[PDB]
RNA sequence: GAAACUGCGAAUGGCUCAUUAAAUCAGUUAUCGUUUAUUUGAUAGUUCCUUUACUACAUGGUAUAACUGUGGUAAUUCUAGA
RNA sequence: AUUCAUAAUAACUUUUCGAAUCGCAUGGCCUUGUGCUGGCGAUGGUUCAUUCAAAUUUCUGCCCUAUCAACUUUCGAUGGUAGGAUAGUGGCCUACCAUGGUUUCAACGGGUAACGGGGAAUAAGGGUUCGAUUCCGGAGAGGGAGCCUGAGAAACGGCUACCA
């Protein structure tokens, strides 16, 4: 409990409990590397990944379920035309919960989503639907290649429709909440991957519409879940930012920062700055210094005194001081306030 | 040219395999290497040639064609889990463990039966009596 | 009581070739 | 020797197991269990020599512990458990039942089974007795014991027992005309009905069957085991139905 | 003769050599677990009680309580005894051993001092050696330190430290026998499973009298 | 995770044919004449019963190894005292 | 086929057993208490049955020898009864009793370069010879004798004495 398993044994097989098997997992499938069966293409997604799984798995259900559809999914041109009959048997069988099965269905559900994009969203609001009830309905037999399988299928649909979920990001955050609000603390943490490569996807413009909702939202778990998302969205690889975390930060920092927006959210900006501190080294950080600072600077405000204070305490505390560049800048900051509130902070 | 042909596909999902028969005609040639057929039938069943492992060719008398096993994992996390170790070596995919050889293991295991506990006990009444 | 059905193979054999 | 044997030569395994002899030196010695050496499947000669489904014993032992198997519906991971006759094989990886069932050659053949029949198995009365505080109890040839059965329920019937709760769902008394399965001796494999069973006391009784083909042989009450009325199997039977 | 020497109160021991064969005479003919003046020994051991607990002879071979001879004899040794540890279970060896008679012929007699005479050893009496090991079990510590049933064991646990170059870092025992939510977990959860199964039992006795009788 | 305690195994395996002439052994019987580690299946609410002057939200060394330290012997898979 | 299975009454015991053990996980009730309750496994435990086994045991079957004709019985040979011992039947041993038991259908004694069998060779058939030797079973660990441990050993790559 207090000491993971940093310090491996020479055995080859090892048991994993069902909740360390959940920590070690991470929702992000563009991280994978391992070679894609449905890359290689000759009709469609759904059929290349179909015929695939027809021969790997032999479950009771899909073997039914291919059955079924096996001869309305020969040509692309069959699939579009018989849409909406796929939809629904894809949706059926994977409402029974079969874990033998869930898999290659799962699988299939989001190739066939990737084969009619665009055609997909008349879909989407069920597709959704239905893997927040398998998610929830996951909890109860513990299998963490469950989960796996389909978060996956979530991010999967997410990359496939991100043109069209990214224009109305609020929306497709709407049907999540009661994942990322969910009492279990990992059904939260994935919910916000699969949701922070959106973030990372949207337009600015188009994001200060979605920080102002869920930051309205914050005035059950859902601090804990934003959390995780943004910071997911802002740490690319080890040590290092990503490159749209300062246009990112810029937007969550006015927001937090007007009058409009509660105090729960500059609490959040605090609680993501110093998560961003800590994983990204000196270097990755002058981007976001600086806009910061300039941020400051602009908006510094009566009414906003107190919430300038607030953050620029998390930027002196954060790690100590090894993160933060050149100091005379805060000196400057810190005159600026006093000139311009609670004693305490 | 040559050909491959894969015969008796037995799908294993208690191993999460596939298993078959590989026959291999070459004609106007030696014989062909395993990292190759492990490509190909890579390429084919569309997995990593890391999952894919080959064995046993025997070359027909007379040439010209060649008849083995094959077998291709679902993912190469599972080859790893369940392949032998020395075919993982053979591959690649896992690095030889260098030991002493039989006979110098054994007089050691001899040796350290005949010490009982940790020993440091006896090295420093040893030092103190001579 | 009948038997289970015997279920047709999954897999069948495939080729190519190459040079 | 000086205490139990813990080896076996594949010479002397058991013929119908089908081992080959110069595959090795040793064959799996079956460890203790519900069924008797010589009458018994250990798990890795079905599951390397019948199915297929391992190449070599490590790979038996991988399936084995990675819980894909169950016998009889409780997941076991000895590579020589005694699977028996009558014993349900479940892979639900494969989607695989199988009840072991001699041929008419007389070796285990790999029969297939739904769901609906795996659910239950039949065994073989093999001792009816009141246990202890009065507690009726009966014992079958698979070494299940079986407390408060039906009082009409005696030796040599066969009772129909539900694997989820190891309970007595039905019985078929031992009389003549009954449809019976034979598992042992020459005969072993075969299948007919009853026609006569000639009792000698403080000797072995004989059982006189007669199978469809209208030809008849006498077999030693042992290896008698009544599967259900004539021309209405309790079990789904293998293909030539015990016939020669 | 060497004599090993030993104070348990203060854990020390030291060995003295022996030139003199007065000291020695009136250490002859004595038994282990008997008593003996140091003054009759020597000036330096004035005041003190040495108790023999045990010894070599010039061969090596060590003394054995129990039996009453001056020389060697073959005993049988067998599990649970001084002067042999069984390799095999069951296994008993034929040694020799040495008498427990004080006599000439012995190489280093141990002497473990019951009392402190006027003057202090040097090597004995001055110095200390401190327990290797604290105690384990919940009802040890609350022993050693004194606790009263509401304190806590937890936080009296005795914890050394550990430098490894730079680093420095505490470590404790695992406390055994300690009581946790799991044991009472575990006791509740058997206390349960035997109420089911007599529950369960009585529903099958009560369905098995039910289907005699309407077979009556 | 070395060492040590504990549990299991070491009574299997392999080799040889000295002894053995109703003995072993082959076939065939019995245990209503007895033991059986292990596997498999079942199997155990006893409410109360005066010092309740009461541990079960869990008892002792009636105790030791490994370990620290002092030693004997020419010598061993030897060992003594604390 | 039973003094069987099982049950009941009265006492008995240096007298046992009836979980003071462990891993993973944190669900449900509320009077909000570090309160009550609770999941999946591991390891143990009394008795019965099953399985791997073990010990005895019923009937028939072994090469040469009658220039081995009577043998066994004092120091158990045959049987009875009672006890002891044994896991247990039993002259297995002890006490007292009777005088029994085998044999020309070959007892007893002697030889065996005698472990037995599945098998091997030859032969037209009858037979004759070989079988330490891939499997099964018995015995042994230089020769005798006795033992601890353990479910299981008269163990020998365990122990103790004697002989060499
Ligand atoms: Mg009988
Ligand atoms: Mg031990
Ligand atoms: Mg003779
Ligand atoms: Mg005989
Ligand atoms: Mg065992
Ligand atoms: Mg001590
Ligand atoms: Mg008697
Ligand atoms: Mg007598
Ligand atoms: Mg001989
Ligand atoms: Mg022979
Ligand atoms: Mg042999
Ligand atoms: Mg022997
Ligand atoms: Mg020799
Ligand atoms: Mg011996
Ligand atoms: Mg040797
Ligand atoms: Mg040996």
């Amino acid at each position: 409990a207090k000491q993971r398993q940093t310090t491996k044994s020479s055995k080859r097989y090892r048991y994993s409990s069902f909740k360390a098997r959940i920590d070690d997992l991470k929702i992000e499938p563009a991280r994978n590397l391992e070679k894609r069966v449905h890359d290689y293409v000759e009709s469609s997604h759904f059929l290349a990944s179909f015929d695939q799984w027809k021969e790997i798995n032999l479950s009771a259900k899909f073997t039914e379920f291919a059955a079924e559809i096996e001869h309305d999914v020969q040509t692309l041109p069959q699939i579009l035309y018989h849409d909406k009959k796929i939809f629904n048997s894809l949706v059926s069988f994977i409402n029974f919960h079969d874990e033998f099965s869930l898999q290659p269905l799962l699988d299939l559900l989001a190739q066939f989503c990737h084969d009619l994009g665009p055609d997909f969203l008349k879909f989407y609001e069920e597709a959704i639907k239905t893997l927040i009830n398998l998610l929830d309905a996951a909890i109860e037999f513990e299998s963490s290649n469950v989960f796996e399988w389909g978060f996956n299928c979530l991010a999967y649909i997410f990359k496939y429709l991100s043109k069209f979920l990214v224009k109305k990001l609020v929306l497709t955050c709407d049907l999540l909440i009661p994942l990322l609000s969910h009492s279990k603390e990992y059904l939260s943490r994935f919910s916000a991957e699969a949701l922070s490569f959106l973030v990372r996807k949207c337009p600015v413009s188009n994001l200060r519409e979605f920080v102002r909702s869920v930051f309205e939202k914050l005035e059950t778990n859902l601090y804990e879940g934003l959390l995780i998302l943004f910071t997911e969205s802002m740490t690319s690889t080890q040590e290092t930012l990503h490159s749209k975390a300062k246009a990112i930060m810029s937007v969550l920092l006015h927001e937090a920062l007007t009058k409009s927006s509660p105090e729960r959210s500059v609490s959040l900006l605090s609680d993501i700055w110093m998560n961003i501190s800590k994983y990204a080294s000196i270097e990755s950080l002058l981007p976001v210094y600086e806009v910061m600072y300039q941020d400051f600077n602009d908006s510094l405000d009566a009414t906003n005194i107190d919430r300038i204070l607030k953050v620029l305490t998390t930027i002196v505390f954060s790690e100590s001081g090894r993160k933060i560049p050149d100091w005379n800048k805060i000196t400057i900051l810190i005159e600026r306030i006093m000139s311009q509130l609670s004693q305490d902070k | 040219a040559v050909t491959i042909r894969t015969r008796k596909v037995i799908s294993n999902p208690l191993l999460a395999r596939k298993q078959f028969v590989v026959d291999v005609l070459h004609p106007n040639r030696a014989n062909v290497s395993k990292d190759e057929l492990r490509e190909k039938l890579a390429e084919v069943y569309k997995a990593e040639k890391d999952a894919v492992s080959v064995f046993g060719f025997r070359t027909q008398f007379g040439g010209g064609k060649s008849v083995g096993f094959g077998l291709v994992y679902n993912s190469v996390a599972e080859a790893k889990k369940f392949e032998p170790t020395y075919r993982l070596v053979r591959y690649g995919l896992a690095e030889k463990v260098e030991k002493a050889s039989r006979q110098q293991r054994k007089q050691k295991k001899n040796r350290d039966k005949k010490i009982f506990g940790t020993g440091k006990r006896l090295a420093k009444k040893v030092a103190r009596r001579n | 009581p009948r038997a289970a059905k015997k279920r047709r193979p999954a897999a069948k054999g495939k080729n190519l070739s190459f040079k | 020797a000086r205490g139990p044997k813990k080896h076996l030569k594949r010479l002397a395994a058991p013929h119908h197991w089908l081992l080959d002899k110069l595959s090795g030196c040793y064959a799996p010695r079956p460890s203790a269990g519900p069924h008797k050496l010589r009458e018994s499947l250990p798990l890795i000669v079905f599951l390397r020599n019948r199915l297929k489904y391992a190449l070599n014993g490590r790979e038996v032992k991988a399936i084995l512990m990675q819980r894909h198997v169950k016998v009889d519906g409780k997941v076991r991971t000895d590579t020589t458990y005694p699977a028996g006759f009558m014993d349900v094989i479940t892979l639900d990886a494969t989607n695989e039942n199988f009840r072991l069932v001699y041929d008419v050659k007389g070796r285990f053949a790999v029969h297939r089974i739904t769901d609906e029949e795996a659910s239950y198995k039949l065994g073989k009365v093999k001792k009816v007795q009141l246990g202890k505080k009065g507690v009726p109890y009966v014992v079958t040839h698979d070494g299940r014991t079986i407390r408060y059965p039906d009082p009409n329920i005696k030796v040599n019937d066969t009772v129909k027992i539900d694997l989820a709760s190891g309970k007595i769902t039905d019985f078929i008394k031992f009389d003549a005309g009954k449809l019976v399965y034979v598992t042992g001796g020459r005969n072993l494999g075969r299948i007919g009905t009853i026609v006569h069973k000639e009792r000698h006391d403080g000797g072995f009784d004989l059982v006189h069957i007669k199978d469809s083909l209208d030809n008849t042989f006498v077999t030693r009450l042992n290896n008698v085991f009544v599967i259900g009325e004539q021309g209405k199997p309790y079990i789904s039977l293998p293909k030539g139905k015990g016939i020669k | 003769m060497k004599l090993n020497i030993s104070y348990p109160v203060n854990g020390s021991q030291k060995t003295f050599e022996i030139d003199d064969e007065h000291r020695i005479r009136v250490f002859f003919d004595k038994r282990i677990g008997q008593e003996v003046d140091g003054e009759a020994v020597g000036d330096e051991f004035k005041g003190y009680v040495f108790k023999i607990s045990g010894g070599n002879d010039k061969q090596g071979f060590p003394m054995k309580q129990g039996v009453l001879l001056p020389t060697r004899i073959k005993l049988l040794l067998t599990k649970n005894v001084s002067c042999y540890r069984p390799r095999r279970d069951g296994e008993r060896k034929r040694k020799s051993v040495r008498g427990a008679i004080v006599g000439p012929d012995l190489a280093v007699l141990a002497l473990v001092i019951v009392k402190k005479g006027e003057q202090e050893l040097e090597g004995l009496t001055d110095t200390t050696v401190p327990k290797r090991l604290g105690p384990k079990r919940a009802n040890n510590i609350r022993k050693f330190f004194g606790l009263s049933k509401e304190d806590d064991v937890r936080d009296f646990v005795i914890r050394r430290e550990v430098t490894k170059g730079e680093k420095t870092y505490t470590k404790a025992p695992k406390i055994q026998r300690l009581v946790t939510p799991q044991r009472l977990q575990r006791k509740r959860h058997q206390r349960a499973l035997k109420v089911r199964n007599a529950q369960a039992q009585r529903e099958a006795a009560a369905e098995y009298a039910q289907l005699l009788a309407k077979r009556l």
